[PDB]
């Protein structure tokens, strides 16, 4: 799958 | 995986290429979005020579989700005694957290092997730290 990565602020 | 034959040849020239094809397949086999990526640069004086490198998303673990962090370091043979090579892959549309495990380009900071080196902490050990400290800390959050 698509990186993107991890929400934040 | 039917590269996974094709890797093995791929190197045929590192200290241990039997425990270092089981180490890739195993962190991949564990996690199964990383991929064993091959590279090539010159180093002797001028030399191109054979190195095999990690890629792909790892899934990290929020307060109650699971993102894919995209990074990648290079497998050294064993020297001193593991890949210290540590970077970020951040897209066009990701963003980079600054931090005491990141500079700004992606590199990862901290001695880690210089610190624990038990070694007790093997190849998939070592991804596994990365995991557990960016399970909690963004490294590097893109927009929604």
């Amino acid at each position: 799958p698509e990186p993107t990565a991890p929400p934040e602020e | 995986a039917v590269s996974e034959s094709q890797l093995k040849k791929m190197v045929s020239k590192y200290k241990y290429r039997d425990l270092t094809v089981r180490e890739t397949v195993n962190v991949i086999t564990l996690y199964k979005d990383l991929k064993p990526v091959l590279d090539s640069y010159v180093f002797n004086d001028g030399s191109s020579r054979e190195l095999m490198n990690l890629t792909g998303t790892i899934p990290v673990p929020y307060r109650g989700n699971t993102y894919n962090i995209p990074i990648c370091l290079w497998l050294l043979d064993t020297y001193p005694y593991n890949p210290p090579i540590c970077f970020v892959k951040p897209t066009s549309s990701m963003t980079i957290k600054t931090g005491k495990h990141v500079d700004a380009n992606g590199k990862i900071y901290l001695p880690y092997l210089h610190e624990w080196k038990h070694p007790q902490s093997d190849l998939l050990g070592l991804i596994q730290v990365m995991i557990v400290v960016f399970g909690d800390e963004p490294p590097v959050f893109s927009r929604p």
